[PDB]
């Protein structure tokens, strides 16, 4: 069995296959489909920026998607982000 | 409310910060609490590098960034996105195809 | 003139460019390009997945993200970041230290 | 022996480490060390989108530093530059 935290991890590649399975390439988020994401799994401090702003942020190698280890950076930046705030 | 993505990312702070906080600095991790996490919340992904102190002490060195020898949390979550990375990987090791399908992820 | 970054940028445009001209469209790779690209070019990183030839095309699905059965450089350069990463990742497998020291990489070299 | 290709590919880990292996982790390129591998490594239009711009794309988890895999977020984008600018005369 797994634990907490290994379950957490795993429960994170699910969340981006609800995206990604939706259309075209199976891990590649377009931009549609980032806003979605976005609205649904992220909160408003992170939505803020704009799913368009994302997009660009997340889409290193510039060709239309956000494949998987395009989408851990918006989790590693969501994760920082949320850390900071239950600092306060 | 609170979404999956959320309460995963929730999970991974709160059990980082469990260790963190008992001594020094209460949001960083020294390397026996390190250690500690590695060895009780990832006795699975990590159950290989586990069985070799060398090796765990040698993944902390690399997170630790600032070298100071304590594992901050923006240190750390390096460690859980190259996990996630790993785990998806075995998910897919050997993918033929065709069209989508998971194997069993780390630690099955 | 050129760094040592740029030269190596510019052995990988150049030898992405050397099959995507060929056939189609002069700037992507079409299956048989790609194929023949990795058989070629990354013998040693890809022996493994040499061997298969669905692998070899999984792979191309996998890195065609607008899915239009052609690899743009954009979608190309994923594998090259992959396996640089991975050779890199090879250098320190099952690293105990102390210190810093590179094992061999990938295709053992 | 390897290829070219991949030779050209082994290089770049070996650029990361002329940099991340001047003090401090060995897997991190602090703001100098950045600095100084964008004026050494990098044309100058790549660098003209500044070094202390550069460095908080690549930081990703915001610790101070540029690790090897955020370090190939700029090969990315570099290389994508590089073909795009091929492609213009
Ligand atoms: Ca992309
Ligand atoms: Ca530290
Ligand atoms: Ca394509
Ligand atoms: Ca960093
Ligand atoms: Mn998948
Ligand atoms: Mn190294
Ligand atoms: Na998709
Ligand atoms: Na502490
Ligand atoms: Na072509
Ligand atoms: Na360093």
């Amino acid at each position: 069995m797994l634990t907490e935290l290994e379950k957490a991890l795993n429960s994170i590649i699910d969340v981006y296959h609800k995206y990604s399975l939706i259309k075209g390439n199976f891990h590649a988020v377009y931009r549609d489909d980032l806003k979605k994401l976005l609205e649904t799994e992220s909160p408003q401090y992170i939505r803020k920026k704009g799913a368009d702003v994302w997009f660009k942020e997340l889409d290193i190698n510039t060709d239309g998607a956000v494949n998987f280890q395009e989408f851990l950076i918006l989790v590693i930046k969501m994760g920082v982000a949320a850390h900071k705030k239950s600092h306060e | 409310k609170m979404s999956q993505l959320e309460r995963n990312i929730e999970t991974i702070i709160n059990t980082f910060h469990q260790y963190s906080v008992k001594l020094g600095h209460p949001d960083t991790l020294n390397q026996g609490e390190f250690k500690e996490l590695v060895r009780k919340d990832l006795q699975n992904f990590l159950k290989k590098e586990n069985k070799n102190e060398k090796v765990i002490e040698h993944i902390m060195e690399d997170l630790d960034t600032n070298a100071d020898k304590q594992l901050s949390f923006e240190e750390f979550i390096m460690l859980m996105a190259r996990l996630t990375w790993a785990s998806h990987e075995k998910m897919h090791e050997g993918d033929e195809g065709p069209g989508h399908h998971h194997k069993p992820g780390l630690g099955e």
